[PDB]
């Protein structure tokens, strides 16, 4: 109890005395950091325009959707204020969840005792209440005291939202209320595209909490996903129709979801597609384009046959798939599944080449900036030195991600044949 | 696997060997830059200039020289800059005249150039191209002191000016530029052309501009005749400017046979014997320290800031026989603005990042940077060592007080002059060194271990030893020099702290190579080369200068060198200090 | 007549090129019926200490940029597709004639 | 008396029974280019505006509909004597009498 | 050339954006029914 | 080749 | 008035009237972000820079004297350019100078490698995902 309030009244004192210092302004215009998705600048150019009279779609510079139009256009004033509340409801929510998944995970392994379908040996590797008992706190350190949220607060980037938004979804899923989970997955569809596919491991979670079995011929199963799916696209399309009234146009469609699809804007990030694409061949643009995309999407259905019983490491897998190879990512999206592998650290043992990975990861977030002030100020460097950069930070996540799921793997085996 | 779980104990059974051999090799890679596999010869590499040639016509000594006498006169009446004399002039010879003033306040009094609040006036002249529109422009610039110095070269610049008004061939603009303190009129000048405020110096706005600058030209000239000229390449934070600059005024050297010098050496014409070697070394050592203090030095490094390359021209009268006049000089600089002008694009296609051993040889970054990368490498070993022992809390008092203490040491010396100056008998400016010193020392006394295993001093050595592998790295991007200094001196007493043992001898290692020490070592190391020795109370002197000179220089011109050490290498060391009196 | 070069210090090529121009029209054949491409210009460049001239030795005794004299296609419109275009006839519809 | 910018420029008026008038300000650009010897066929959307209050008539005019106006300027476009010659060419004593000797 | 009265009343007046009345009444109805399902 | 490798 | 650009359509155009007061200098100024373009997208001499066209300015300057109406025929020519309104003031338009920026490049010479870089991370991605999903422990 004290020590949640502790860890808020801490990174809500950080983030304070970082928002008035002389490197708020250095901060906020970070390549790593907004994006042409995320920018608060943009933001505020939008409010302009529309108080000159032009639409805000009309141009190459404005791509927010139309409720953060109405909300800013509220809350100009208390802009600083928002992003600390919305970075505190995140941190609470996944507190929740996670307490409320740790009750279950005890529950199901003290169940399956019983049925005596374990090894006879297979001891230290069970889960005890006293080890349990401080995962969610630290999963809200995690999440609150990691420099890339810190970085992304001081910016007023829009992915803060994002998060909440997703984090709100797990809350309401693992409570058991499917109203309000299709709601919030509506919500993080409309802001940013590629959300959809955590569609069906919640789906999954949900299923399972009622008991019903998932199999070809069930008449519940059918009947479940059927009224789901039909939450889930109606809140859609009341969410786009009401966009509609705001400005009485269509064109925030095209400006946002065309623009995410197509990637016209070539400003470097953190990602794979911007060099690519500024150095492509014409004849082969639509190919590279559309298999790049069709990579985000690609790995939801094995990895639902795969991991049919564990839901929850299922949408920890997806969501760092979906940081990795999204158009534009930014370190926000980065610093959402880091705050998972508290859940995964009795995993340890089996893990293998951990230490490297973390190093190298470290070393390519401080490489970032002196590499762009060589290229961009001193004139010494090329974007060759960025290009390399950014593929050596990608690697070192895919291998990382790529450890977690072997050990996964492993532990489950050990624990059905013996260690 | 078991194949690399067989690797990993031939490391740990021979760790201790290889970190040894590892460091050797990078000094000896050092040491070996300066023969001739490793060592290049100077070529052109740019058609624009190589391709074409220039026939000098330049004929005005006499003009200089009564400019000269006309200026300094002006100069002794007034007691600073004429600059009555100064428009009337340039008018006279056909420019178009500005004028600037400038002030600003220092943090604490200078000794060294006697200033505390300073106001001047800047006056430049400028000729704008005749068929063309104003988009390009080249720079050429006096800097004044209060020494009565540099008349001759205020009198080449009116003569050289008269000379060039009277073209067509001009693509570029012409700046004629006269500052009032040595480089402070430079970088309000420049703040005032870009519309950016660096540093916080005040000044009127500008009226006249000539579009983006391409490059730029400093001249410092005391005397009628010469007997060489000296040539300076190291601007502020350790940048550099285009290689091509640099062979282009050695190719404008040879044609009027001038006697032309780098860091005040003269070169042999080839390395006849081994006695070449001795000098080549000297030589990329001078430069190897010049560029690690970070300063500039002269008004050419604070144009390196805004992507222009700057050359500064330094001549000298020596009591050798053969003596050149005014009129080779002005040829000289004649023939680089005519070649300068033959340019079609910004210079992108030599070298930025280079070492000198001499005016004519050159070693890229490809070939230098295995120096730092072996020492890095004896940092990973012991850092993997580390964690192979530990797999076989305590650490936030350590690590918040070290970052506390550097955050202090950064902040209060500068503030609390004025306390310090009231209670206790010290003038301001040395007060601030003391401070300095004072918390220094006061960091190694430990407070928290008053206060009253092997698991805690390995985790806080695993991770200083990270820690300072990634600073070392990022500060030899920055600068070469610098990090290769600070490994060369910091990586073995580092890789040696261990709480049992000889805990006296490792101590004396610890204090001897401190952020403080490399510093004095380095001050008699420079004044070794000169071939002018020090003594121990002279080098004392020295260093309280040094100190309070970083500080002024981080104020007044952006240096960075005073933040990275007592922000981020000062608690690093505290760190490995802590590692070795553990409780 | 082609010349493929570019910058000031290739003024070689281009001062061919117009000695090939003045012979050829001394010599009859009219201004429409020749095709001119020249990818730089030399003499009205700022660099020139002669402006608007051109010469083929250091005696500076013949002009071969002259008085009259007419440029179809100019520096940024010299390229290998626009020659072929030329040479074999597709151009596009808008060209006028002075160009094909 | 006159200015100029530096380059090329051109701003037209057209009269009010013209219906595209993108298609004909290309097609003029195109045909202007070859009497004039100059590089007007780089004129195209990116550099073209209409202007709604500056740049009126300069003749007799009844109306001023902002819609039959437009306006481009090329600021790299090179004046030599291959320029000259054309303008020469539609002065009516042609450099052969007058003041028109005057020009070299 | 240039008649200054005319250009200045060529355009209407510049009056500051304001969300309309019925997307705010949308919002906060359907708001409110989602309220009334889980609560009531 | 790095795809078609392992499937088919 | 103010009209957005539209990438590879249309440009910028900003139109404004300001009043100046008497003995005084009126700045104007805007904030601008340079882009990065693909790598068919810059001249042959890349390195060169972009040109911003010249700004055009219009005013009626106040006159010292009073001038009187004047016939078109029977005037010489210098003084018939623009019709005159006001017999008080006279009609100008100036133009300023153009400027030279530069943008960030990327490299033309390697269009090549980076297809086969990017494509190798995206099978190592594919090959762990396939070995891990496929497999099984034995
Ligand atoms: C750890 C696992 C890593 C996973 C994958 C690895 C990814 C990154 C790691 C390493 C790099 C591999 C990929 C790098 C490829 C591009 C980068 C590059 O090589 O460029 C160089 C960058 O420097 C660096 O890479 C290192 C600096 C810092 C980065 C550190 C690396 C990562 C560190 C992170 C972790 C460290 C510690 C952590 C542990 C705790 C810059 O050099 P430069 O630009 O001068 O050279 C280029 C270029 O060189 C190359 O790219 C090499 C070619 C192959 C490289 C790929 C590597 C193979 C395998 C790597 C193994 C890694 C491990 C994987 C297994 C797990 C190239 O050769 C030339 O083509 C290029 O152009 C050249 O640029 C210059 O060259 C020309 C000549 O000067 C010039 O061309 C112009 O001029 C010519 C005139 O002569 C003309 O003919 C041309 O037309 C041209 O046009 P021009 O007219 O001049 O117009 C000018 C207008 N501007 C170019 O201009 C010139 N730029
Ligand atoms: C609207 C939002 C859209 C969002 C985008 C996402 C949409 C895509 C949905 C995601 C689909 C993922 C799974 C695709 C592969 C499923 C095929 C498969 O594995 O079948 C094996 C299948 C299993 O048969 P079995 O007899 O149960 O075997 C038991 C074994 O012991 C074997 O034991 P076991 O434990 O291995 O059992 C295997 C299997 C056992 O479970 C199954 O057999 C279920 C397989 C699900 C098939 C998915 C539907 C087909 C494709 C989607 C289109 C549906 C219609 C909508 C289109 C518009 C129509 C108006 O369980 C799984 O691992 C399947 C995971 C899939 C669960 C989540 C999928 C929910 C779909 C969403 C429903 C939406 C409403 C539908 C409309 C309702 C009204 C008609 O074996 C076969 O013989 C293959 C079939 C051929
Ligand atoms: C141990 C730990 C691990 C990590 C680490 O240490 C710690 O490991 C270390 C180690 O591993 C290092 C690497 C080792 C290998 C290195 C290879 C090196 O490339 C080679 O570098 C050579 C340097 O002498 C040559 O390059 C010349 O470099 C000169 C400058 O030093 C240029 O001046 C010259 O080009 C000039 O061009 C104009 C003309 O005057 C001449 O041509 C020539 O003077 C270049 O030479 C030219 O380079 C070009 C590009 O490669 C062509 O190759 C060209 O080829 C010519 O082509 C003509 C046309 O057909 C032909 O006729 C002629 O015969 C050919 O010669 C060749 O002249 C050579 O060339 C080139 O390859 C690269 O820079 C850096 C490099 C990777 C290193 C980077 C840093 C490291 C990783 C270190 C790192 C810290
Ligand atoms: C330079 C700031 C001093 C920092 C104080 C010490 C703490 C940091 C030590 C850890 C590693 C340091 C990185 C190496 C320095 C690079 C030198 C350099 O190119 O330093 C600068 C460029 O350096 C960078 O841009 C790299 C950013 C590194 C930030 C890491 C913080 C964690 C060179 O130009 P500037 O000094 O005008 O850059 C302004 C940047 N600033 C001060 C506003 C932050
Ligand atoms: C612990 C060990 C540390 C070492 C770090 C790992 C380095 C591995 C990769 C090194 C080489 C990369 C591939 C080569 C491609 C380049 C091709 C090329 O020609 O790149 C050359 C090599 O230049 C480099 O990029 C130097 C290598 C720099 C690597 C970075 C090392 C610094 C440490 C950073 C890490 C910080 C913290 C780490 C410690 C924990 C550049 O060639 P040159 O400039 O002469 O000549 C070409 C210039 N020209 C004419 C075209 C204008
Ligand atoms: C310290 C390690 C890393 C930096 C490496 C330092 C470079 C080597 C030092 C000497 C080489 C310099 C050669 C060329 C520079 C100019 C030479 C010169 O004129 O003298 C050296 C010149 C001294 O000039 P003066 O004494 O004013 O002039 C006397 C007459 N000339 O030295 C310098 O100015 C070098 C810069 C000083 C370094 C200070 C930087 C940081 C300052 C605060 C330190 C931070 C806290 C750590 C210590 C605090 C407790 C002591
Ligand atoms: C300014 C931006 C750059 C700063 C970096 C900000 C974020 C980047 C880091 C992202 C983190 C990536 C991975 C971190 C951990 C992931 C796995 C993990 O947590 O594993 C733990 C262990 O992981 C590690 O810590 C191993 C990594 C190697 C040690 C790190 C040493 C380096 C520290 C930093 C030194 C230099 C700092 C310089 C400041 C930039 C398990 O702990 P446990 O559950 O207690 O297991 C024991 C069971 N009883
Ligand atoms: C579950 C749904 C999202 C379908 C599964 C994903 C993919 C099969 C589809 C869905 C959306 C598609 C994208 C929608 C829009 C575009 C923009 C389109 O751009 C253009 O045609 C413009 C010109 C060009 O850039 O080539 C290129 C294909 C792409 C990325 C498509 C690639 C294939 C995608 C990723
Ligand atoms: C930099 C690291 C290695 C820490 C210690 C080295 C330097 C910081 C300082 C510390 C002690 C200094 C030495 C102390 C005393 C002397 C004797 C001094 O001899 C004299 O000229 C004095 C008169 C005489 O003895 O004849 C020459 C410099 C030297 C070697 C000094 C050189 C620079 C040293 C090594
Ligand atoms: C971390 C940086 C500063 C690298 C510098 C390495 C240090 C070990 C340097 C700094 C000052 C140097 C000293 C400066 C002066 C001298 C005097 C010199 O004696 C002479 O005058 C030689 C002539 C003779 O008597 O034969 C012998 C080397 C020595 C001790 C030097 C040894 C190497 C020192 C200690
Ligand atoms: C505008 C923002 C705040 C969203 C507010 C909540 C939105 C998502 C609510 C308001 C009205 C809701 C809808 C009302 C009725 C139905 C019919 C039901 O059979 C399926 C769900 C569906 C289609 C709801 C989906 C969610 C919904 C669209
Ligand atoms: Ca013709």
């Amino acid at each position: 109890a004290a020590p949640l309030v502790l860890v808020l009244v801490v990174a809500v004192t950080v983030r304070a005395a970082l928002f008035r210092s002389s490197l708020a302004e250095f901060i906020s215009e970070r390549v790593e950091v907004v994006s042409p998705l995320s920018s608060w600048k943009r933001v505020v150019e939008g409010l302009s325009l529309l108080d000159l009279g032009v639409s805000p779609y009309s141009g190459a510079v404005f791509h927010e959707t139309p409720l953060i139009i109405y909300l800013f256009h509220f809350l100009i004033d208390y802009a600083e204020l928002v992003f600390m509340i919305t970075d505190a409801l995140t941190a609470i929510a996944l507190y929740f969840a996670i307490q409320d998944f740790n009750k279950v995970v005890f529950k199901k392994q003290k169940l399956l005792l019983e049925l005596d379908q374990y090894a006879p040996d297979v001891a230290e590797l069970i889960r005890t209440p006293m080890e349990m008992r401080y995962i969610p706190l630290k999963v809200a350190l995690f999440y609150l005291l990691n420099p890339y949220t810190i970085l992304s607060c001081v910016a007023k980037s829009t992915c803060a939202i994002n998060n909440t938004l997703i984090a709100f979804f797990i809350l309401t899923t693992i409570k058991g209320s499917a109203f309000l989970s299709a709601i919030f997955l509506a919500l993080a569809t409309y802001q940013s595209l590629y959300p959809l596919t955590l569609f069906v491991p919640g789906l999954l979670y949900l299923l399972q909490r009622q008991y019903i079995p998932v199999k070809m011929k069930s008449k519940a199963f059918w009947i479940f996903s059927w009224e789901y799916a039909m939450m889930y696209v109606g809140s859609l399309v009341v969410i786009i129709c009401l966009s509609f009234f705001l400005l009485s146009s269509w064109d925030f469609i095209p400006a946002v979801y065309g623009f995410i699809l197509s990637v016209p804007d070539l400003t470097p990030n953190i990602g794979l597609f911007w060099y690519f694409f500024a150095e492509m061949f014409e004849h082969f643009s639509l190919f590279f384009v559309c298999v790049f995309q069709i990579n985000v999407f690609f790995y939801t259905i094995p990895l639902a046959i795969k991991l049919k019983e564990h839901p929850i490491f299922f949408m920890f897998i997806q969501i760092a798939v979906i940081a990795i190879f999204k158009s534009y990512p930014t370190v926000g999206d980065v610093a959402l599944y880091m705050a998972f592998f508290p859940v995964w650290n009795h995993l340890y043992r089996f893990l293998r080449n951990i230490f490297v990975l973390t190093c190298i990861i470290i070393v390519c977030s401080l490489l970032f900036p002196v590499l762009w002030h060589l290229w961009i100020y001193a004139g010494s460097a090329n974007s060759n030195f960025f290009y390399a950069i950014t593929l050596t930070f990608n690697v070192g996540q895919i291998l990382l991600i790529s450890d977690y799921f072997y050990a996964f793997l492993r532990r489950e085996y050990y624990l059905t044949h013996g260690l | 696997p078991v194949r690399r779980r067989a690797l990993a104990r031939l490391v740990l059974r021979l760790n201790a060997p290889l970190c040894v051999l590892s460091y050797v090799a990078g000094i000896a890679w050092f040491l070996a830059l300066v023969f001739p596999p490793l060592t290049q010869r100077t070529y052109m590499s740019e058609n624009a200039m190589g391709s074409t040639m220039v026939e000098e016509q330049f004929a005005g000594g006499d003009r200089a020289r009564a400019f000269a006498r006309d200026f300094a006169a002006h100069r002794k009446k007034s007691g600073a800059l004429p600059v009555a004399w100064l428009e009337r002039t340039m008018r006279s010879v056909g420019l178009e005249v500005y004028t600037q003033s400038f002030s600003r306040k220092l943090p604490f009094p200078d000794e060294t150039h006697e200033r505390y609040m300073v106001s001047g006036t800047n006056v430049y002249g400028i000729l704008r191209a005749p068929r063309a529109a104003s988009t390009e422009s080249l720079v050429l610039t006096v800097p004044c002191g209060s020494d009565s110095t540099n008349s001759q070269a205020v009198g080449l610049l009116l003569a050289l000016a008269a000379h060039f008004r009277g073209q067509i061939y001009w693509a570029k603009d012409i700046v004629f530029l006269v500052t009032e303190h040595d480089l402070l009129g430079t970088e309000a000048w420049l703040e005032a052309y870009h519309d950016v405020n660096v540093t916080g110096m005040q000044s009127s706005p500008l009226q006249g501009r000539a579009g983006a600058i391409q490059a730029a030209v400093a001249l410092e000239l005391s005397s009628d005749v010469v007997t060489s000229l000296d040539v300076a390449v190291e601007g502020l934070n350790g940048q550099l400017p285009n290689l091509d600059l640099l062979n282009l005024f050695q190719t404008f050297c040879q044609k009027g046979g001038l006697l032309c010098t780098l860091q005040g050496k003269l070169q042999p014409e080839d390395w006849t014997s081994l006695d070449g070697p001795l000098q080549g070394l000297q030589t990329l050592l001078l430069m190897v320290l010049r560029q690690a203090s970070g300063r500039p030095h002269g008004s050419h490094g604070l144009f390196l800031r805004y992507r222009v390359e700057a050359l500064t021209l330094r001549g000298i009268n020596s009591f050798r026989q053969y003596k050149y006049d005014l009129v080779a000089v002005g040829k000289a600089l004649e023939g680089m603005f005519r070649k300068l002008n033959h340019l079609l694009e910004r210079l992108h296609q030599s070298f930025f990042l280079y070492l000198l051993p001499g005016l004519s040889r050159f070693v890229s970054i490809g070939l230098y940077m295995p120096a730092v990368g072996f020492l890095l490498l004896v940092l990973g070993l012991k850092a993997l060592e580390l964690w192979m022992q530990l797999h076989e809390a305590s650490l936030v008092a350590p690590l918040l007080i070290s970052q506390a203490m550097g955050l202090a040491l950064y902040v209060l010396p500068v503030l609390g002059q004025h306390v310090a100056t009231q209670h206790f008998p010290v003038a301001e400016a040395e007060a601030v060194v003391l401070t300095l010193l004072a918390i220094y020392a006061a960091g190694l006394a430990l407070p928290h271990n008053t206060h009253r295993p092997d698991r805690g001093w390995m985790a806080l050595k695993l991770v200083a030893l990270i820690y300072l592998a990634l600073q070392l790295g990022c500060i030899a991007l920055t600068n070469f020099s610098l990090g290769f200094l600070l490994a060369t001196t910091m990586v073995p007493t580092a890789a040696l702290a261990k709480p049992h043992g000889p805990r006296t001898l490792y101590a004396a290692l610890l204090v001897l190579t401190s952020p403080a020490a490399t510093l004095l070592g380095s001050l008699f190391l420079w004044r070794e080369l000169q071939e002018a020795p020090l003594s121990l109370a002279e080098g004392w002197q020295l260093f309280l200068a040094a100190l309070a000179q970083g500080v002024l220089e981080h104020h007044t011109y952006g240096a960075l060198l005073f933040p990275l050490l007592s922000l981020g290498l000062y608690p690093c060391w505290l760190l490995f200090w802590n590692v070795l009196f553990w409780k | 007549l082609v010349c493929t070069s570019r910058f000031w210090f290739n003024y070689r090529h281009v001062a061919n090129t117009l000695s090939v121009y003045r012979s050829v029209k001394r010599l009859g054949i009219p201004d429409s019926h020749i095709v001119l491409m020249l990818a730089d210009d030399m003499a009205c460049n700022p660099r020139n200490p002669k402006p608007a001239t051109v010469f083929s030795h250091k005696n500076m005794e013949l002009n071969v940029y002259g008085d009259d004299v007419e440029v179809d296609y100019r520096s940024y419109e010299v390229t290998v597709e626009n020659f072929l275009r030329v040479l074999t006839g597709r151009i596009p519809p808008s060209t006028p004639r002075s160009k094909r | 008396f006159l200015q100029a910018p530096s380059g090329a420029e051109l701003w037209v008026w057209f009269q009010d029974t013209v219906t595209d008038v993108d298609k004909s300000w290309k097609e003029l650009s195109n045909v202007l280019s070859g009497i004039f010897c100059a590089s007007l066929n780089f004129i195209d959307s990116t550099n073209t505006v209409t202007p709604t209050a500056s740049f009126k008539p300069l003749g007799l005019a009844n109306d001023t509909d902002h819609y039959f106006l437009r306006y481009a300027v090329l600021p790299r476009e090179v004046v030599c004597t291959e320029n000259l010659t054309p303008w020469k060419k539609l002065l009516p004593c042609s450099s052969k009498a007058g003041l028109s000797v005057l020009l070299k | 050339q240039l008649p200054v009265a005319q250009i200045i009343h060529q355009k209407p007046k510049l009056k500051d954006w304001h969300p309309p009345g019925g997307f705010i009444l949308g919002l906060w109805a359907l708001i409110i029914m989602v309220f009334f399902k889980t609560y009531g | 080749l790095p795809m078609a490798v392992p499937i088919l | 008035h103010y009209q957005p650009a539209q990438d590879r359509l249309q440009p910028h155009l900003l139109e404004m009237l300001i009043q100046l007061p008497a003995n005084s200098v009126t700045k104007v100024s805007i904030q601008f972000e340079r882009a990065l373009l693909k790598w068919t997208e810059y001249t042959p001499d890349p390195n060169h820079g972009f040109y911003v066209s010249p700004s055009v300015l219009s005013a009626l300057v106040p006159s010292m004297v009073a001038a009187k109406p004047v016939d078109w025929e029977e005037s010489p020519l210098f003084n018939s350019l623009f019709p005159v309104s006001d017999g008080s003031n006279y009609f100008v338009r100036l133009y300023t100078e153009p400027l030279l920026v530069n943008l960030p490049t990327p490299d033309f010479s390697m269009p090549y490698n980076v297809i086969c870089l990017t494509c190798t991370v995206v099978a190592v991605c594919y090959g762990s995902f396939y070995n891990l999903l496929t497999r099984t422990f034995h």
